[PDB]
């Protein structure tokens, strides 16, 4: 399939063309036209680069598909977890969620990965 | 028994935002000629597979005249405008003034005056020597200063001419997003500048697009798929220009029928300035021609898509061009290298109720000043020979008389000078949003405890 | 000795224009500058105008304004004198001449892009071998 | 500027010196020091002939028996022991200021 | 000891140099113009590569076990025969005419699923 | 047996590629002094130990003439000249009309003409004031007006710059060195033929110093040959293509500029300094070279041994000077001290050789402005340098073309030719070739991945 | 909770702050300069981050390895290590040491685990 | 049993290292309006919210003239000021001889000789036609040929001067560190150029600094803390500057009460030049205004500062200038887009022994200025027409400690030391760029997991 292909699909059905969307995440001389395309691969590079260091941080690196502990008070939705899944696209669950995501990264980076490197260090004590 | 929210990774997310569009050209086809202004020496060649998918069960939200990629282009293009005259002469030795005269050659009595024999006593490659050489100039490039010449653009920025070797013809220019951004496009064939498009596909690079330069129809477009469409933000608003898409194109000639020779002078080491040389034959005006059927059959249809907007039975008109700078005033375009004017008022002379050849006289500039910079001036080199040149016309922009009453006997007349609404005819299609990978959602899943 | 030709002697009415001629063997008119000059007996000598030898300047006695005009034939093989509104106190000894002058710059500006900007001067040197003359007087 | 002549007639002795001498309102020296001054001798029915030049010499072939002097706005032709064949009238030449004029002329006769 | 060391040796042998080549992939003048856009090219690669060895999970390895079988239409040598007397010089010349089908095969019919399949562990 | 492939990652793999050339240079060692074009203001210093590296069991191959790095350093000093001669000012007025003399004073006479005291009517700083400035010329640099006036020679070409004194053009080693994720293949063969693979083969990280000397008929300074004279082309059949010799073993060679040069200094405008040689103190005395004589026999005869291995080894071998055309090729050229000179090698090449005192000198020519490269579109003037110019330099090679038309396999002829400098910078650039890494790959093995 | 607080605890208590101290890590003459600088940073991180990579503990600001330090660089009690002395002076104390330690910590153990564990998956 | 070692990432370190300062600005609030010099009409904006963090427990070395974001601020600022000047027009032509006579009638009898009118011969944009032009100059900016005079600069480099909308006003500048990098700050309140500070904090980002450029007295300098702090590479060695520094601000105001005006000027074709209109009422003298008993009782507070260092006994002496480069000798500052120098003999002639309200000084405009210690570049000043006003802060001052002084007694000071780095040391005497190196190794008890 080409890029994009799950943007109508369902939540469940979207989960399908990951790696597709992955694939493309990273893909005189004084003249402009290189001036351009030097600015574009490095403002590329750096983008890619940071969501790969959010994924580093919070230790599901390598993987397009994850699964923390963390909860999470439910006034951020209003609906059932299937009904997310079937009766709309990421574009209105964005929407819908896209005003606790400072607060969801937070969560995600404390609540999760330096409580679990506290309990990695208690094991390490043996 | 609590749900969790999981984290994903590779989930596709839109963003409206904005990045520095890719430079991409078919196969890199300009390499073999040395060179385009726009292509220049190099540019990264096109994917021989530009794919697109349709997008199943997504309507997106377009909004023209709200797309930066157009104000990208405007700045764009006039870096590589710019880039390009850079490393060229400049001509500040002109100014001095010329000694003219009404020159003719078996001219015709519809131009007599429009051609002036100037010549000054110029430079020469040693500095401690002068020469005297003369030019044939238009009329329109010279202003009288108090018959004594001098060239109309010296009390403005200064004026460069070299580089002939560079090429003015248009090339298509291909554009794809950053990796990270994605390119959205509207499967709609009869879709608004704005709102919803009910059927929609992304492409990893948008089409050919040529940098056209024109002021009052466009050239070289993209044609309507189905019908002709009429296309502005807000269309009370008669400030606002008014964009005409043809489905049908209309084929249009221009020539300058006379061959033009050369001269070339130094003014000094590494200086070379080509002048118009002395003109053979009978001397003739340069001049477009289209089809008068056509003109019509296309011009109805615009009526009938027309009034859609406005209550039946409602007048109108069209008239000729209320004035001001030349490049609004008549329909300006370049080809074969070389600059038009023309006189379009014949073609508007038309009225329209409820219910084979046009010949238009064209005039040329050599003294050009870019878009509506007043900072750069440049003389354009002659072009030798005949210049023959076959074109479509794709579209129009208008502009809507304002005042009247009771929402009858609309007025329209050419206009939107601005060249930003001629990138826009092709560009409203698409659309870039931002992809962040990331996603959360709620699971029965618990990390398995270690 | 370049041989000078004037015209002859010529009675002309009070209040009307006389014209003269003027010649010189080997076309030394693009060499040397051309002259005029009048003088009546007892008096001093009086200049009239000159034309350089290179034919592009011309110039008179503020005396004489409005009444001489200077022409010469193509090639500058001759040169010709017109004289306006003659009366009887006009009548004098019209003589031909030729002459030299000092060509140098008055003011000068070095362009590094362009011409640089002259002021250019003629300065007559002498008066050169006279010619032999013509005589015109004004009666009824 | 302007040119005069003194004496405006010199009766002479034969085998005599003399001297005649002309005034200007501005000096006639040059910035590089020159100076352009020409005295001509005209004798009654011949056109007049060149005696000495730019203030300083004699011109070529006029008789030793003539000399100048004076600067400024002030300059003087001297001729030494007179004979009868230099009669006629004399000027002296301007050339520094346009327009160049002639001075008012002196005539030499011989006495009687 | 030495850079690129494995050129001729087998591919057996190659894997011990393997990190010592890997060692050094990282590490208004016109020269000045030129060192930045060497500097950039030589990150874009990088991250290139690394792109790649993330987008499989080999992330942080050099060498890394697959789920991922091959049509034999590709090599036609006995394994001790390619390993232990081919150079991975050579091999690379013999393999390099299908390395597209390689990489998205390895990168979807084992990856994508493998990653869902763990979701679906998990989510008991 | 059901085997499945596994990823590698790091392993040895080479793909014929080009990029651009790092900078480099030992410690910056041109720091202790100022200030020389071809290191610039600045560039990468590099570990004075490169680790070469010797690659057993290897070989490879280097297609010469198709490598790109002679190229792209080609276009790298074109830039780098015009990068420095951007700053400095331009010298259109001085190509006024001249009124020139005729130099006899303390003159040879085997020189006569040569030198031309000229005349001319620039103005000085003051945009009102003019100056007359009087000084000497070479006759090279000069044409007269008309069939006497004199004008400066390029004057009716492009436009006229004066090199600004204060850096030199001394060549500086410049090392070459890989980009990231690159390494530089060099051979090891000591007998290694310009195309064909290398039996022995090692690489580095960054390659030694290469000088960029601009030289016309003769290898300067170069790297000797390591076991014996060799010959190198594109197709020896193919006559067009330049004949590239390296010699085993260099011939020194003296010169110098013996006269005693005064220079003067005079503004042009505003911030606007000028040059030009002033009065010559002594008699004046002919630039030329000295070389020895039996080592040149030595060197030549070498040549022609090797020559007979391409050819029927009874074949007459004969050398003559340049056939003529301009003087770029027709004369040998060198910038020793910062300044240009033309040396007539015709006495070089008068010999024969069939089967089986000391020392000679060569007249050398002088100009001031050039038309450097083979680019027509600028010219540039030299300063004038004071005092006595002496120059010590290394013959390491030659630059040869064959005439056609040879029939029957005898009477095998040669001439100086193919000027363009990249000739010299392959000769220099022989050993290398850019390559790349590429760390991934795959492999069949008994490995089954664990179940999920 | 701010940034660089650790350096005023002892270099046991500094390791809380390693996720606070992680996060920042990423024509005119300023507009040349910006571009610089932002390739500068972006080619350090990567740099650090090619370390993690090749030593295997990337992604984690925790890990412990295989391989022993050799006590003559620093002989002193653990304890007293961590409680006392802040990581700027034990780092100062430790710093003509930390070209040998990536050596070690490359060469003894990655890349041999590394082939230990395809001879592991051999089987 | 036996301990092995651990990885850890992300530990704080401090390393002594440079680099590249990133340019801020604040919220680019100017970028309404143009243009601006110092800011180039944009910088990357920053936010109002960078937060200082205390290092308790915490103590680090700073040594001034040793710290190198000094020096490259300095060429940032020199290539900021060459990229803002590239794009306008030379003025080379402006050197052709020049018929002058001095300016009569309607002046200050204080003023005789200063200005002076002079015409040209200069042409038209026309290259074939000359006119007659005049303009209103300063004695100190030209010379006699030999009345007649020059530009003085014609027999050095060349003078270019356009794009007068171009404000010269300066603006907060944040040298806000690159990503891996921090800026810390000592917390002391008064503290040596080197050594130890015992209190420390650090900055992800740099405070409000200006690019004032000042010759002899420190301007919209922050305040010192406490105390007037005497800083300096080493008070025994006369060849450094001695940097003195206020607690408290003296104002000082300054104008040019002479209201001026401007005829632009065509030279060539499109290339616009201003010269001086003659100026509208009597003429007076540039001056500058400071209270009298504020610069006493701040001198006074400056020579018990300098006792430290010194027996307790010695006599604090201030003088006249040295002499030299106008530069150094004057007072120097360019508040409302022009240049001056004002005459600050008065303010240090006095003397110091143990145990009506305000002052005016004379001032000088020149308009040919060369910036910096450059010979290579000048430029000619703008006329700016009407009044101008300026209010400043008296922050500090930069003096030279003469030699001799035998027998340890009497001690004397003059102003000095025209280089801005030692501005721009004063005021960025607070910061060091440090390097944060995340990873790291210490002992542990883990010994690795088997498989
Ligand atoms: C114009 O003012 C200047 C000074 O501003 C006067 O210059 C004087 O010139 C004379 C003769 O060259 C010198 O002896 C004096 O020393 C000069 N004075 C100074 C202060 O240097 C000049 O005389 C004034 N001219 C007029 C007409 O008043
Ligand atoms: C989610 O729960 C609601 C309420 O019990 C139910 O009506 C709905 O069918 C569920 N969603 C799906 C997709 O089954
Ligand atoms: C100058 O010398 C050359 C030969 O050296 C000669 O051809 C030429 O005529 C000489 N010129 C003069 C004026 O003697
Ligand atoms: C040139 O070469 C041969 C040997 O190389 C030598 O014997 C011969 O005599 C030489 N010619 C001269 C003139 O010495």
């Amino acid at each position: 399939l080409g890029f994009l292909g799950a943007a109508g699909s369902t939540m469940g059905a979207a989960s399908m063309t990951l790696t597709v969307q992955a694939r493309n995440l990273l893909s005189l001389k004084l003249t402009v036209w290189g001036i351009k395309q030097l600015q574009a691969r490095v403002l590329a590079v750096e983008r890619y680069l940071r969501d790969q260091q959010l994924l580093g941080i919070w230790g599901c690196s390598g993987k397009l598909i994850c699964c923390t502990n963390v909860p999470w008070n439910s006034s951020w939705s209003n609906r059932n977890l299937s009904e997310i899944w079937d009766n709309m696209t990421w574009l209105q669950w964005d929407k819908e969620i896209s005003n606790y995501t400072q607060i969801i990264y937070g969560l995600l980076e404390e609540s999760q990965n330096q409580q679990e490197k506290n309990e990695q260090d208690l094991l390490a004590l043996d | 028994e609590n749900l969790w929210v999981t984290v994903y990774y590779g989930v596709p997310v839109w963003k409206d935002a904005e990045t520095t569009l890719f430079c991409a050209s078919d196969a890199k086809a300009y390499e073999t000629e040395k060179h385009n202004v726009w292509a220049t020496h190099a540019c990264v060649p096109t994917d021989p597979n530009p794919q697109e998918i349709h997008l199943e069960n997504v309507t997106e939200e377009f909004n023209m005249w709200k797309n930066n990629m157009v104000e990208q282009m405007h700045t764009d293009i006039i870096s590589l405008w710019d880039q390009s005259l850079k490393p060229c002469v400049k001509l500040t030795p002109l100014c001095v003034t010329l000694q003219c005269t009404n020159v003719t050659n078996n001219i015709t009595d519809d131009m007599r005056g429009e051609l002036k024999n100037c010549s000054f006593n110029m430079t020469t490659e040693l500095r401690d020597k002068k020469q005297k050489v003369y030019s044939l100039f238009y009329r329109l490039d010279v202003v009288q200063i108090n018959k004594e010449y001098r060239l109309i653009n010296c009390n403005t920025s200064a004026i460069t001419q070299a580089c002939p070797k560079v090429s003015f013809e248009p090339i298509p220019i291909h554009y794809c997003a950053p990796a990270g951004f994605a390119i959205l496009k509207c499967k709609d064939k009869k879709f608004n500048g704005t709102g919803p498009c009910p059927s929609v596909s992304t492409v990893q690079c948008t089409h050919g697009i040529k940098p056209v330069v024109s002021t009052q129809l466009l050239l070289n477009g993209s044609l309507a798929e189905e019908e002709v469409m009429i296309r502005s933000e807000n269309i009370t608003n008669n400030a606002k220009n008014i964009l005409v898409q043809f489905n049908t194109p209309v084929q249009i000639n221009c020539t300058r029928p006379n061959n033009n020779t050369r001269k070339s002078i130094r003014i000094g080491p590494g200086q070379a300035f080509y002048a118009t040389g002395d003109i053979i034959g009978d001397i003739r005006q340069a001049h477009c021609n289209v089809s008068k059927a056509t003109w019509n059959e296309t011009l109805g249809k615009v009526v009938k898509q027309l009034r859609k907007h406005f209550g039946n039975n409602t007048i109108i008109r069209f008239a000729n061009s209320s004035g001001g700078d030349l490049e609004v005033t008549t329909h300006s375009f370049n080809c074969g290298g070389e600059f038009f004017y023309c006189n379009t008022s014949g073609l508007f002379n038309s009225t329209w109720i409820s219910n084979d050849s046009i010949t238009l006289p064209c005039r040329i500039k050599q003294i050009i000043n870019m878009w509506q910079r007043i900072g750069q001036a440049m003389y354009a080199p002659p072009i030798q020979g005949v210049i023959r040149c076959v074109s479509n016309i794709t579209g129009l922009i208008l502009t809507r008389d304002g005042g009247s009453t009771n929402s009858t006997t609309e007025t329209f007349r050419p206009g939107g000078g601005d060249m930003r609404d001629n990138w826009r005819s092709e560009l409203y299609k698409y659309k870039v949003v931002k992809i962040e990978p990331l996603g959360v959602a709620p699971t029965r899943c618990k990390r398995r405890v270690v | 000795q370049v041989q000078l030709v004037q015209s002859g002697a010529e009675v002309k009415k009070p209040g009307s224009s006389v014209k003269v001629s003027c010649k010189a063997s080997g076309n030394s008119f693009s060499n040397h500058d051309v002259h005029w000059v009048r003088q009546a007996t007892g008096q001093g000598l009086e200049w009239m105008g000159w034309m350089s030898h290179e034919g592009d300047k011309t110039g008179l006695a503020q005396k004489f304004q409005g009444r001489v005009t200077i022409t010469r034939d193509s090639g500058a093989s001759t040169v010709y004198m017109e004289l306006r509104g003659l009366t009887a106190d006009d009548t004098a000894i019209y003589y031909c001449l030729t002459g030299s002058k000092h060509r140098l710059r008055d003011y000068f500006l070095y362009n590094e892009y362009g011409p640089n900007y002259e002021e250019w001067g003629d300065y007559l040197a002498t008066l050169d071998v006279w010619g032999h003359g013509t005589a015109v007087t004004v009666s009824s | 500027v302007v040119i005069t002549q003194s004496p405006l007639f010199l009766p002479v002795t034969p085998g005599e010196a003399a001297s005649l001498s002309c005034k200007c309102s501005h000096s006639l020296q040059h910035s590089t020091g020159a100076n352009y001054l020409a005295w001509y001798l005209q004798r009654p029915g011949q056109t007049p002939r060149l005696l000495i030049h730019l203030a300083t010499h004699r011109a070529s072939g006029v008789p030793d028996r003539f000399s100048g002097s004076g600067s400024g706005t002030d300059f003087t032709l001297k001729i030494s022991r007179v004979e009868s064949d230099d009669v006629g009238t004399y000027y002296c030449m301007q050339g520094l200021h346009s327009p160049w004029t002639f001075g008012q002329g002196t005539k030499v006769e011989i006495k009687r």
